[PDB]
């Protein structure tokens, strides 16, 4: 539901909120896929990243609506690399508007200082690289795995 | 009856020089600077 594909990334940490008719060894049997799944990729020091809440009550579901009634179901909170393909386009598409300085008087007419839209791009130029230094892999690593594909 | 070849009144002479021309613009635009940069999301001294 952030519109992008996982696979361009890696994880920092995944977050299950479990609502309904749910069990806690048929989630660390659910769990058991997705650690073994590879593909997957989780940030070469987190080797299990999962957080997980279980909650009695289920969804409730609205007269006005189309989705349907279910007895279990799940929301999923994670933090991923493969966002920073997102980071990337903004910042792409601020510089462009920036250099041709358009739309800025609407903002400084209204009491923002330019050197604003600087300091906020820097920012952004730091994250790009706060994104780069958590992405990278241990030298102290090394690995032999039998599957190739998952 | 010769007129003496009467000359007119009263015409564009103001005019007689005029195009007129066209001036310029060139827009262009400065760099801003970022070279102020660098991570948090790491480890620079407990790596050692």
């Amino acid at each position: 539901m952030v519109k992008c594909d996982p696979r361009h990334g890696k994880y920092m940490a995944c977050c299950l909120l479990y609502r309904g008719d749910v069990v806690p060894k048929d989630v660390n049997a659910a769990i058991a896929t997705i650690k073994t799944k590879r593909s997957i990729q989780f940030v070469d020091w987190c080797p299990t990243g999962f957080k997980v809440g279980i909650n009695y009550q289920p969804p409730t579901v609205v007269p006005g609506g189309d989705l349907a009634k279910v007895q279990r179901a799940v929301c999923m909170l994670s933090n991923t690399t493969a966002i920073a393909e997102a980071w990337a386009r903004l910042d792409h598409k601020f510089d462009l508007m920036y250099a041709k300085r358009a739309f800025v008087h609407w903002y400084v007419g209204e009491g923002m200082e330019e050197g604003e839209f600087s300091e906020a791009r820097e920012d952004m130029a730091a994250l790009e690289k706060d994104y780069e230094e958590v992405g990278v892999d241990s030298v102290e690593g090394e690995g032999e795995e039998e599957g190739e594909e998952y | 009856p010769d007129l003496k070849n009467v000359k007119s009144k009263i015409g564009s002479t103001e005019n007689l020089k005029h195009q007129p021309g066209g001036g310029k613009v060139q827009i262009i635009n400065k760099k801003l600077d970022l070279s102020n940069v660098q991570s948090k999301c790491g480890s620079k001294d407990n790596i050692k």
